[PDB]
């Protein structure tokens, strides 16, 4: 039921996802990772596009 | 498995016995169908759309 | 939480901070606890750093509390 | 010091059927740019309009067809029809009908009117018939709205359902297309530092300029009325 | 020959006009080059890379 | 080397260079302001350059 | 069209085959969104011929790069064309000029 | 619908001090945060009625620039300390106050004579230091109710900060209703001098524009 709900992406799963996303870093990494500042963790803010 | 032999005995609906390898639109693309072409082998007859 | 600067100076080591806050967040998430500092709608790993920030979770405080949880 | 004077419209200068220069004379010092730019943001942002939203054509399935005996695709017809300027009066959505036969350009004047639906530009060429035996039949669903809904978000899932022959058009419900405002010093007798504000709006035809100014000022004043008694 | 062609319009022959800010309405000082560049749309869309 | 790597790179330095580089005769020369609040109030109202 | 072109834009448009170029002169007997019929003049009609040649336009077909290839007939009814002249622009062409 | 738009469901006013606020408005229509906060900033900056000093004489010391021994701080800094004075005045449109003080102590803004209608919102604001038992100062300030910022070069004349807000600056953020995240979020931040409170400063300025929209609304 959760799978069919978020496949439908109903009006509540965005509220649950923005709850999930709050303090949960994402490792943003670009490909020629020459040093350790090629991987840094960022808190994600939900944008469209 | 067990817990399917109990669930499919409750509602009684059989195993479907066929699987559903069908063609669907991939994720994200919303478009308009503008052509469909059916190619058949000669041994196979046809169907209504072909 | 933005930076763990107060937390790393309140422990003194950056990696043992990660281990201690991970242990505390595990106790708070699945172990069954309550947040010592009030959580201002934070995730579990931010409450752990705000408990380390206020001196309320170190390794020996967590260990003597594990002793007390075994005591019953 | 004394108090603030209040403006009202001194001119509605219909230069053309679309181009208009409204004038707003008695303003305080530094209210000219405030009122002119705020009103430009409301006018260019959010005015109601009647852009077409669905177009249906008998014998045409999708937007990527060619109707027989017209020298245009369906996409050129839809993008012509998106720029159909039409003012509807009592209604909110009204399905116009376009039937045209013979060789000729097909204009906006060939649409069967209703009386409460007024095209302002009848020479807006919709399509180009190029055969004597060929003829079309449209169903141009005008719909009142404000802003810009692309068709990609108009279909949420569907209203209830949709047949295989209803083309959707990305409706730009916005009557205005160019707002210039100049603040020049006002020639009154008593004061000198008071300045007039000339907004040179450029609508599509489906809006009165004084009506658009009053609607923008109503929008601004009700947002300010939400702003005017704060809550602690 | 550009500035002469710009002077056939009633556009300023330096190329730069005085642009006003869209949001706050006060102008940018030190006037700004405007004009018509032919901008392309390349075959690197975000619909094919996300 | 321990220098900051988050150096402002090109548009930020044009803004910070443009606002902080003097002109000989600009509008509002030789005024005396009570502080930066008065300076932003003078600039944002268009009385001073 | 490019407002600031090099003048090469017409030559690349015509010489790439995506345009529909008139092989002979004449007047359009009929225009359609998918075909253009050119009634050839008596000058170049090759006296054992039937008189007109049909340019069958290429409608919304798929490219190699999964884009759309589509021809819009730029000429109108009764409009006299010459040989070589563009009647239908290909993908990314405005009036027989390269329009990218 | 096209008749409704959107309205600020929340307006939560942080009060960092009593002379400082940070007002937020979480839902708003798209792009409206700029067309509201810019209008409010322009009104609070350039047309907001209040009163402050406009000129002074210090009992014939001299005109521009100055020379006065026995004062610790410079003159053109006394003009600056008078410039930062915020006064509340009643329906008297212009009031001339006399500040006489002698001693070595630093003269504050409580050392003005009292006349009831003039109220000093910060009577400990230093105008001068004296530090000499011999010298003394006696000045005739001139408060007057005015409109915006009226400087001296557009006029021992001081620039006048008639407008009661010292700094107003807004930012605009994003917000969401249920899925629509193209909306705005005004996060207005302002500091008054003390002549009014900043919750009263917005609600007076937003009043002033609604009066300016008198003859077009319905």
């Amino acid at each position: 039921a959760a799978k069919k709900m978020v496949e439908r992406e109903e009006a509540v799963v965005w509220d649950i996802l923005d709850e999930v996303i709050r303090e949960h870093p994402v490792l943003l990494n670009r490909a020629p990772t020459l040093h350790r500042l090629g991987i840094q963790a960022f808190e994600p803010v939900l944008i469209e596009g | 498995t067990p817990e399917e032999k109990l669930l499919r005995a409750i509602f009684g609906e059989k195993a479907s016995d066929v699987k559903d390898s069908s063609l669907r639109v991939p994720n994200g693309v919303s478009g308009t169908v503008i052509d469909v072409q059916v190619f058949t082998r000669d041994g196979v007859e046809k169907d209504k759309r072909a | 939480r933005v930076t763990v600067q107060d937390a790393v100076e309140k422990i003194g080591n950056r990696f043992d901070l990660v281990l201690v806050a991970a242990r505390r967040a595990r106790q708070m998430q699945v172990g069954g606890k309550d947040p010592l500092v009030p959580e201002e709608n934070d995730k579990t790993t931010v409450i752990a750093l705000r408990e380390i920030e206020e001196g309320l979770i170190n390794n020996q405080i967590l260990d003597v509390r594990e002793r007390q949880e075994q005591q019953e | 010091v004394t108090e603030f004077l209040k403006p009202r419209l001194v001119d509605i200068e219909q230069v053309s059927s679309t181009h208009a220069k409204v004038t707003l004379e008695p303003l305080e010092r530094g209210f000219g740019h405030t009122l002119g730019n705020a009103l430009r943001r409301i006018l260019l942002s959010s005015m109601p309009g009647c852009a077409v939203t669905e177009v249906e054509i008998d014998g045409v399935l999708h937007e990527y067809s060619t109707k027989e005996g017209v020298q245009e695709d369906i996409l050129e017809i839809l993008l012509n029809l998106k720029g159909l300027a039409v003012r509807v009066q009592g209604k909110d959505e009204v399905i116009l009908t376009l039937n045209k036969s013979g060789i000729g350009p097909v204009t906006a004047a060939d649409i069967t009117h209703d009386g409460d639906v007024e095209i302002v530009k009848p020479q807006h060429v919709i399509c180009h018939l190029t055969d004597e035996n060929a003829s079309i039949s449209m169903r141009i669903k005008v719909q009142r709205g404000r802003g810009y809904v692309p068709a990609s978000t108009r279909i949420h899932s569907e209203e209830d359902e949709r047949p295989i022959g209803r083309l959707l058009v990305d409706a730009c419900y916005s009557p205005v297309e160019r707002i210039a405002y100049n603040v020049e010093a006002a020639r009154v007798e008593q004061r000198t530092d008071l300045d007039k504000l000339v907004i040179e709006m450029e609508t599509n035809g489906t809006i009165d300029p004084e009506e658009a100014i009053r609607r923008a000022a109503t929008i601004l004043a009700e947002q300010l009325e939400a702003f005017v008694d704060l809550r602690d | 020959e550009i500035k002469e062609l710009l002077k056939l319009g009633d556009l300023p022959t330096s190329g730069q006009i005085r642009l006003y800010d869209g949001r706050t309405g006060e102008q940018f000082e030190r006037p700004v080059t405007v004009g018509y560049m032919y901008m392309l749309k390349l075959n690197h869309l975000v619909d094919d890379k996300m | 080397n321990g220098e900051p790597i988050i150096v402002p790179s090109q548009d930020v330095v044009l803004g910070l260079y443009y606002m902080t580089r003097d002109c000989v005769n600009a509008k509002g020369e030789g005024m005396v302001l009570t502080g930066p609040k008065e300076a932003e109030r003078l600039y944002r109202s268009g009385l001073a350059s | 069209k490019p407002l600031v072109g090099t003048g090469m834009e017409r030559a690349v448009a015509v010489d790439s085959g995506v345009t529909a170029v008139a092989k002979r002169g004449g007047v359009v007997q009929y225009v359609d969104a998918s075909r253009i019929v050119i009634k050839v003049n008596e000058d170049e009609m090759y006296p054992g011929e039937a008189g007109i040649d049909i340019y069958n336009l290429t409608k919304y077909t798929r490219s190699n790069q999964n884009t759309c290839i589509n021809q819009m007939p730029c000429v109108s009814l009764g409009e006299p064309v010459e040989r070589g002249d563009v009647l239908a622009d290909g993908p990314s062409t405005d009036l027989g000029e390269l329009a990218l």
